[PDB]
């Protein structure tokens, strides 16, 4: 479970998968004005 | 909303779209407020 | 380096109430995770409880689970072993054993502290 | 194998109504 | 003495040579030529 | 004598023992590093015990666990066995025990040691071929062990189960496509494929959607037999670039390896999984933090 604040700003999200899980990225946390995605969760899924 | 998996077929009926295996499911939950991650088998329910 | 040394033991009536302490010292690293066993007399070790020492969380047995209790001064960094309501069964030397990881010891007391590297010297008590 | 939660009890799902013409609607918005 | 001119321009392209020659050997150093590094500290502690 | 001083390199270059008015420039005096910084993660160790209760898998459904920002030992974890084989590519030995990373991988299954051959990428057989294949990129280290009496909660399967044949049965029903797995990658087979292969050559097969391209999925597992005690491997695999975090072994926490104290004099530094050596200073902050 990840907490998202409230607002009504333009998002970005991503999903890719590598030998080490499922990464997932977002434009909150790190970049919320501008647009750029970094990685915020990798989830233990390894069949392909 | 997604749903993403390794196999997919059809449901009783014929129609496409039934994952079969261990299913990642990422749902947004609390209006918008958040990101629900989980990765497991859906079996369908009967009923109407 | 590292000295565990197990005291407050003693005979006290079946279905009584005890605690131990093991003073532990010589760790530089704050991860790692101390476990209590017994040795009843002619029979092979056993284990009892441990707990985890930067996460805090504590696991036990099954033959003693919730008749024992285990914790950790803040402060002192050693460990207890809290027995209630005891039975002629429990007369053996408790023993104290850490390790240089943290995950081994519930493997450990499932297998008789297989994977232990630091003992104590142990504490003999005999419920009458 | 965690515990998500209770089990759903009700008996029968919610109608669900496929329209797919009245969300064709054509806005784009490529990559830039 | 603008772009324009075009004796100033050579002046220029004089010392652009001057510093390409020197920025050819301090970017060669982060080559690796096949090896698992470029460094050879790094080489030294991975590796017997 | 040719190392002793400037005009000896002098001579030894130009090959004579009258080097003319030849003004080099020779060899550079640099800087001894007076001190050493060190940074990692405190508090945080790498978490082996998934490894130590329960029936480990086969080779097919070998069990990964990833480690990122935490400190490990591996030593201690190869003591609680019993140490069969123990080749490392692109690392050595006694590396993969000392490096910082930022990724570690462990892969753990049930393997018999009479098929150590099938391991390797050379050599392909029916485990690197159909089962488990490790990359060639990043370094990789492979481990064959004997779990011993004394360990008692690794319950022990009841046979070493295999595939040998996972294959796609095109629309045609006449060609036969083998299905290769990838590196790092579960075999598409192991959908079908039971846990335990129940007898020697049996055979499973499944119809795929024609969103999966039409076709069968055919597949076989093979068995040998138990051991006395378990056999088990593993395979590890680290990454570099990949965090901003580091996988690094366990150091004694009672030293002085502050940028702060030696802000301004050459240093060697390990601040997380980089190395090297240099001098720091406050600065203004310039990147994304
Ligand atoms: C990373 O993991 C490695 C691998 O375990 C670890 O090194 C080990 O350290 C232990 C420390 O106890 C060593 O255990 C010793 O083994 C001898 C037998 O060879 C025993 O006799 C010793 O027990 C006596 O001594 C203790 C005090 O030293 C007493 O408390 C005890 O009751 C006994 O009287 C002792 O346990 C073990 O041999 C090494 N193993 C190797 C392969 O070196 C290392 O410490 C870990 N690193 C970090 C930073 O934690």
């Amino acid at each position: 479970t990840y907490n998202i604040t409230e607002d009504e700003i333009l998002e970005w999200f991503g999903i890719t998968q590598t030998a080490q899980g499922v990464h997932l990225f977002s434009s909150r946390y790190v970049d919320l004005y501008g647009g750029n995605m970094f990685q915020f969760a990798t989830l233990p899924v390894y069949d392909t | 909303a997604f749903m993403l998996g390794s196999s997919v077929g059809n449901f009783s009926d014929g129609k496409m779209g039934r994952f079969f295996n261990h299913t990642l499911v990422l749902l947004p939950d609390g209006c918008g407020t958040l990101l629900r991650a989980f990765y497991c088998i859906l079996e369908p329910r009967s009923g109407n | 380096q590292v000295q565990l040394q197990e005291s407050g033991g003693g005979s006290v009536q079946a279905g009584g109430s005890l605690k131990l302490s093991c003073s532990v010292s010589g760790y530089t690293y704050s991860t790692y995770c101390i476990a209590w066993f017994r040795q009843v007399p002619g029979k092979e070790r056993e284990g009892l409880a441990f707990i985890k020492n930067p996460e805090g969380n504590t696991d036990y047995a099954d033959s003693v689970q919730g008749r024992f209790f285990i914790s950790q001064d803040t402060v002192d960094n050693t460990v207890y072993l809290s027995m209630n309501s005891l039975k002629p069964e429990d007369t053996a030397t408790y023993y104290c054993a850490g390790a240089v990881s943290n995950w081994v010891c519930g493997m450990s007391i499932k297998s008789q502290g297989y994977g232990m590297d630091y003992w104590g010297k142990g504490t003999q008590v005999t419920v009458s | 194998y965690v515990d998500v939660g209770p089990d759903s009890v009700k008996s029968a799902c919610i109608e669900v109504d496929i329209q797919q013409t009245f969300f064709d609607k054509t806005w784009p918005r490529p990559i830039d | 003495f603008t772009t324009t001119n075009e004796a100033f321009q050579k002046v220029q392209d004089a010392v652009n040579n001057n510093a390409q020659a020197l920025s050819k050997l301090a970017s060669e150093l982060s080559n690796t030529f096949g090896a698992i590094s470029a460094s050879i500290g790094d080489i030294i502690q991975r590796l017997d | 004598d040719c190392g002793f001083n400037d005009l000896s390199q002098l001579h030894c270059s130009y090959e004579s023992f009258d080097v003319e008015s030849g003004v080099y420039s020779v060899s550079s005096f640099e800087a001894k590093p007076s001190g050493s910084v060190v940074e990692q993660a405190e508090g945080v160790e790498c978490d082996f015990s998934p490894l130590l209760s329960g029936t480990p898998p086969q080779v097919y459904n070998f069990k990964r666990l990833v480690f990122t920002n935490c400190n490990y030992n591996l030593t201690k974890l190869l003591s609680l066995f019993s140490v069969n084989d123990f080749t490392c590519s692109q690392i050595s030995p006694a590396a993969i025990a000392s490096n910082c990373y930022s990724s570690l991988i462990l892969d753990y299954f049930s393997y018999p040691l009479s098929m150590k051959s099938d391991l390797s990428v050379s050599s392909a057989g029916p485990i690197s071929q159909f089962n488990y294949k490790q990359s060639f990129s990043n370094p990789t280290c492979l481990i064959l062990a004997t779990v011993p009496h004394n360990l008692t909660t690794i319950t022990k399967p009841l046979k070493y189960s295999y595939i040998n044949k996972c294959s796609r049965l095109l629309s045609d029903d006449r060609t036969e496509v083998p299905q290769l797995v990838n590196a790092n990658q579960y075999s598409p087979c192991v959908s079908i494929v039971p846990s335990t292969v129940w007898e020697d050559g049996d055979y499973y097969r499944k119809q795929l959607s024609p969103l999966e391209g039409g076709g069968w999925l055919v597949a076989s597992g093979s068995t040998v037999a138990m051991t006395e005690q378990l056999q088990m491997g593993f395979g590890i695999t680290v990454q570099y670039g990949t965090d901003t975090n580091s996988v690094c072994p366990k150091l004694e926490f009672a030293n002085d390896t502050k940028i702060a104290s030696q802000l301004g004099n050459c240093v060697e530094y390990s601040l997380y999984g980089v190395s090297g050596r240099g001098v720091f200073q406050n600065c203004t902050a310039v990147g994304v933090r």
